[PDB]
């Protein structure tokens, strides 16, 4: 009845065909750490944090965009899984500036939480650290593109949901700006949703900008007005 | 390294040194720090209110 | 042999590729369509 | 290297740009190469046609390519900023590219750079105080079996030395473009001495065929 | 009115009681006396995503930007 | 078993590599092309796949997968969508000069190979992706395709068969990863040129979504002579697994640098000396020899006194053989400077999908610049070994692995020269 056996960490589970490895690991409750996978957008393999080891295999595969063959056995806490995660984390924190005090996602970043719970302790990379000139996406969205990790999730969101097609990658190598080439104010509907999509503090809110910090403000359930959907 | 009568420093020939990053409010074990932040017209992130109770302060 | 049989490419100007591409327009397979004329119809 | 447009009024649309109808006939042929329903694949050759119809491409040209091929403009901006033919800054009539990576550098490339440099005066990246001699160094052009090599517009030059650099630059100043073959013997990639490779004439049709 | 703080007449407001099932939550709320509104737990929907359908031929799932 | 041999004429796969013969359809027919090709088209793709798998054509282009198995992967039962053949004619890997020579001098043999490959899998069209920097040779290839269509040779009723087939030429725009296996496919589609992930292989999703296959110009150009000449005669050259003829391109610090055709199995010293002059200053003057090009670690002199030019032999020497770029470097040359410029090449030509190759090529270029100046301590060269371990095997494409290999080969073999450089800078700065 369309069932495939996957042994997540030895424990067996039946999984429908076609789904990714990460949906199976979330079917058993695990979380493989991730930056450019998102459960509402198309799957791209840019961030490379999502790597996981399959038993009896030389290479380390990407759990975001790997279909399920018959009878897997997946090690989420093996040796080279942890070595690959600490490696990718040590690459990501190189060209990322020292802005964690002045940043706006300082309580709710993902580089910080994953560099705690998966990454290394001592750093390296004595010299370098590129800096990119920031843009002006809109008067509603403050934009510091120095903090960008080029995960390409704002672009997939704009193109597949907002339908605007204004955000683009430009350049090669380290020089990959993510933005509008023509100084154009990205002004459309659902433009506010892009600040929750960007996982690092690059595309942040303009009126909220420097007024709070998320470990103090308490959360409360509520229902919208002014829209019939609520 | 004596501890008592804390005050805010400022830059050499410059502005206030604080950022309102709320690290001190997060770590204050007496919960004596009260920070309210606003940016000024220049665009640098700053404060409005930085109130300490010396009565609550265990130092 | 000792005589170089190129210099046919000695006098290729700028637009010669696209001019030959225009010259090869006919006798060509009819380019099978696929539903819509574009991903945005 | 200025990956933001920054209007610069020689740019800053609308700058007057238009195609000859013969180029419209070209674009008809190029779009008819590709299967119908995927008309967005002709952006690269049509944008190359715009590059050769107007020696450097403005933003009005990218907008016009987007209007003809009915794509969004931002994909055209991505394709134009990604590749290396599409020099977005304006360049001159001639365009010197000195190719140096490893074997070009390993066969004394810097003498060619200094020979260009003191024959022309201006340094890399920028240009002369008129048109037609924008100088850049580049990565591999694919003729590694020869000298550090010289590309002028759609033309190679292989197996050089600084005196041939001076000859080529003075004849380009005269306007008479030289022959685009390599210099100093071995007119193609040959062992320059006794030619110890194939010498006998080829056998022609049916030399040991089996189950044709 | 002397500093600009948030005074409150609320002892019970700063509580949170983390539980593990809805049944023990309802049992504790009915036992200890006060009223209760039990909301719902809303799981993420199990979808099916596919890179191969992100690169399709005739369908409209053509991302055109990666 | 011929003991690893050396090539002799009349058995070369393609003559007229130097342009000395008449180039036209008339000249190709005099040389022996388009001979009995209708009986090759009218015999069946089972025969061509059996012939290619029998001959043992090891695939060229740097990957090294066997070509017969890939063309057998293209035997999906036919659906409502067509099938494509993409002939990859780029030259990156500085040292290459490989199929520039073929695509300038004998394009009719490329049209041979693409027609036989299109018949070999039921393909419908052949897109030939040429490098953008090869404009004169692209016009020559257009002239060859024009004369092929004008003689009624391919097109509708290809060689008198009932099998239509067409060839299109896409000029590139200048890149290096457009030479890859799948960023090629996105460069055809009119996107920006970036690779795709591997779990969709091109035999399932390819050029706009149709199952296509990508083939190097050497494999395509050898592919008609495998069919029109003897069955497994191609495997009479060298060893058994990796066999046949290969171009060898000897550039750099050799006397009269050139390109030759030889056997696959051939000793390296005989390759260097007996076909392209000699090493400048005798054989003893050479410092190192890199085969393959820029995606292969180096070989010191004591190893290359013996090791022949085969895939498995160079893997036993722990260097993955790329494509034919067997170049040398002299004792009087800063190999640290040459390899640091090669890392600057990888920084100039690499996209930025993956965080590992992007950030790692950044660190390796800054660290190799500091080692050219000698501005560190040996813990830094050990950390360079650590990062070159961590980049390799965690990317989309093989450019990250290719950026990790020569740094590894340098740290494996020329350790004390780096120690001497850093000692010199310490003694001068102190
Ligand atoms: C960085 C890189 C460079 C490549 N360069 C070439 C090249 O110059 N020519 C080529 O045909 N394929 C090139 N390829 C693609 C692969 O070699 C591909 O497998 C090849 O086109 C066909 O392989 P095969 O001959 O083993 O079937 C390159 C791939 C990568 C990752
Ligand atoms: S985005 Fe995250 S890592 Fe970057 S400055 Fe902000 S909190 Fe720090
Ligand atoms: S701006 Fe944010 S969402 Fe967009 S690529 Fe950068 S990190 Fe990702
Ligand atoms: S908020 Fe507190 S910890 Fe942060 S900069 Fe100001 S004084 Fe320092
Ligand atoms: S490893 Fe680098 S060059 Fe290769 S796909 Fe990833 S980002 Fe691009
Ligand atoms: S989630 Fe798999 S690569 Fe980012
Ligand atoms: S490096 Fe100059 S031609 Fe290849």
């Amino acid at each position: 009845s369309n069932l495939i056996e996957v042994f997540v960490d030895g424990q067996s589970v039946m999984v429908e065909p076609g789904t990714t490895v990460l949906q199976a690991c979330e079917k058993v409750g695990m979380q493989i750490p991730r930056f450019c996978y998102h459960e509402r957008l198309s799957v791209a393999g840019n961030c490379r944090m999502c790597l996981v080891e399959i038993e009896k295999a030389p290479k380390v595969v990407a759990a975001c965009a790997m279909p399920v063959m018959k009878g897997w056995n997946i090690l989420t806490n093996s040796e080279k899984t942890k070595k690959a995660r600490e490696g990718v984390m040590e690459f990501l924190l190189a060209n990322h500036p020292l802005d964690c005090p002045i940043c706006d996602q300082g309580g709710e970043c993902d580089l910080q939480d994953q560099s705690m719970m998966f990454g290394s302790d001592r750093s390296r990379f004595l010299e370098g650290k590129r800096a990119v000139e920031d843009k002006n996406i809109g008067p509603l969205v403050k934009t510091i593109m120095t903090r960008c990790i080029q995960c390409t999730r704002c672009i997939r969101f704009a193109s597949e949901i907002a339908g605007v097609d204004d955000l683009g990658t430009t350049g090669r190598g380290n020089d990959m700006q993510v933005g509008t080439y023509i100084e154009k104010m990205f002004m459309s509907e659902l433009s506010g949703n892009i600040i929750d999509i960007c996982p690092v503090g690059a595309l942040t809110s303009k009126p909220y900008a420097f007024t709070a910090r998320p470990w103090e403000t308490r959360k409360t359930e509520s229902i919208d007005v002014m829209d019939a959907v609520g | 390294r004596f501890r008592g009568e804390h005050a805010l420093r400022r830059y050499p020939s410059g502005e206030e040194r604080c950022i309102a990053c709320k690290l001190c409010e997060a770590v204050c074990p007496a919960q004596a720090i009260t920070i309210e932040a606003e940016p000024r017209a220049d665009g640098s992130r700053r404060t409005t209110r930085y109130d300490i109770d010396m009565t609550k302060c265990i130092y | 042999n000792t005589t170089y049989k190129n210099l046919q490419h000695h006098d290729y100007s700028t637009y010669t590729f696209l001019d030959l591409n225009l010259d090869l327009s006919k006798f060509r397979m009819p380019q099978p369509s696929s539903g819509r004329e574009s991903p945005r119809h | 290297a200025l990956f933001v447009h920054r209007d610069t009024p020689k740019n800053n649309p609308e700058t007057p740009f238009d195609f000859t109808p013969e180029n419209y006939k070209r674009i008809e042929a190029i779009v008819k190469n590709y299967p119908e329903g995927h008309k967005a694949a002709a952006v690269l050759p049509v944008l190359d046609l715009a590059q050769r119809q107007n020696g450097w491409l403005p933003i009005s040209a990218m907008n016009k390519v987007a209007e003809i091929l009915q794509v969004p403009p931002m994909r055209v901006y991505e394709v134009a900023t990604f590749y290396t033919m599409y020099n977005r800054k304006p360049v001159g009539k001639y365009h010197i590219q000195v190719c140096t990576t490893t074997p070009c550098m390993l066969r004394n490339s810097d003498s060619i750079l200094e020979a260009i440099q003191k024959k022309l005066g201006i340094k890399v990246g920028e240009t002369t105080p008129d048109k037609l001699f924008t100088l850049i160094e580049v990565e591999c052009l694919g003729a590694c079996v020869n000298a550090p090599m010289v590309q002028i517009n759609d033309n190679y030059y292989e197996d050089l030395t600084p005196k041939d650099i001076e000859e080529i630059i003075d004849e380009l100043k005269a306007g008479k473009i030289p022959k685009p073959g390599p210099r100093s013997g071995r007119f193609s990639c040959e062992p320059a001495g006794g030619l110890t490779s194939l010498t006998e004439p080829p056998k022609g049709p049916g030399f040991g065929v089996q189950a044709g | 009115p002397l500093m600009g703080w948030a005074s409150t007449a609320d002892p019970l407001s700063n509580l949170v009681l983390t539980f593990s099932t809805k049944e023990d939550a309802i049992a504790f709320a009915e036992k200890n006396g006060w009223s209760y509104d039990v909301e719902e737990r809303k799981v993420p929907k199990p979808k099916s995503k596919s890179y191969g359908a992100n690169f399709s031929w005739n369908k409209r799932t053509r991302v055109s930007t990666k | 078993k011929t003991s690893f041999g050396s090539l002799k004429d009349e058995d070369r796969i393609f003559t007229n590599l130097y342009g000395r013969h008449d180039w036209r359809l008339k000249g190709a027919q005099s040389r022996g092309d388009w001979y009995k090709t209708k009986e090759i088209l009218l015999k069946g793709p089972d025969w061509i796949l059996g012939e290619v798998k029998t001959s043992g054509l090891r695939g060229r282009g740097g990957a090294g997968f066997p070509t017969g198995l890939k063309w057998s992967f293209m035997n999906k039962p036919s659906d409502g969508r067509p099938k494509y053949l993409v002939v990859n004619a780029d030259e990156g890997e500085p040292g290459t000069c490989k199929d520039r020579e073929i695509i300038r001098h004998d394009p009719h043999k490329l049209v041979e190979g693409c027609l036989v490959g299109g018949r070999a899998m039921g393909a419908r069209a052949a897109y030939i992706y040429i490098r953008g920097e090869f404009y004169n040779e692209a016009s020559n290839l257009q002239v060859a395709i024009r004369e092929a269509y004008e003689a009624g040779l391919i097109g509708k009723n290809a060689c008198g068969s009932g099998y239509d087939f067409d060839v299109f030429v896409v000029r590139g725009a200048g890149a290096y990863i457009c030479g890859e296996e799948t960023a090629l496919i996105e460069s055809i589609e009119g996107k920006q040129g970036k690779p795709r992930l591997k779990p969709p292989f091109p035999a399932d999703v390819g050029v706009f979504g149709c199952p296509t296959t990508v083939a190097n110009v050497e494999t395509v150009a050898v592919s008609p002579t495998i069919c029109r000449r003897g069955g497994a005669w191609f495997a009479s050259f060298g060893r058994e697994r990796n066999s046949g003829t290969k171009l060898f391109n000897i550039s750099g610090h050799v006397n009269n640098p050139c390109t030759v055709e030889e056997e696959m199995s051939v000793p390296l010293k005989e390759l260097i000396e007996k076909h392209a002059g000699g090493v400048t200053g005798g054989w003893d003057n050479l410092l190192a020899v890199i085969p393959g090009g820029s995606s292969t670690p180096l070989i010191p002199k004591s190893v290359c006194e013996t090791v022949l030019m085969d895939f498995d032999a160079l893997i036993q020497a722990q260097t993955g053989l790329g494509t034919a770029a067997v170049i040398v470097m002299d004792r009087s040359t800063d190999i640290v400077k040459a390899i640091a410029r090669l890392i600057e090449f990888y920084k100039h030509e690499s996209c930025g999908q993956c965080t590992p190759c992007r950030e790692g090529v950044d660190w390796m270029n800054k660290v190799m610049a500091r080692f050219v100046r000698g501005d560190a301590r040996p813990a830094e060269i050990d950390s360079l070994w650590e990062i070159s371990k961590q980049i390799e095997g965690h990317t989309i494409c093989a450019l990250g692995d290719g950026a990790a290999w020569p740094v590894q080969g340098l740290i494996r073999h020329f350790r004390p020269e780096l120690e001497e450089r850093m000692q010199r800078f310490a003694q001068q700065h102190q």
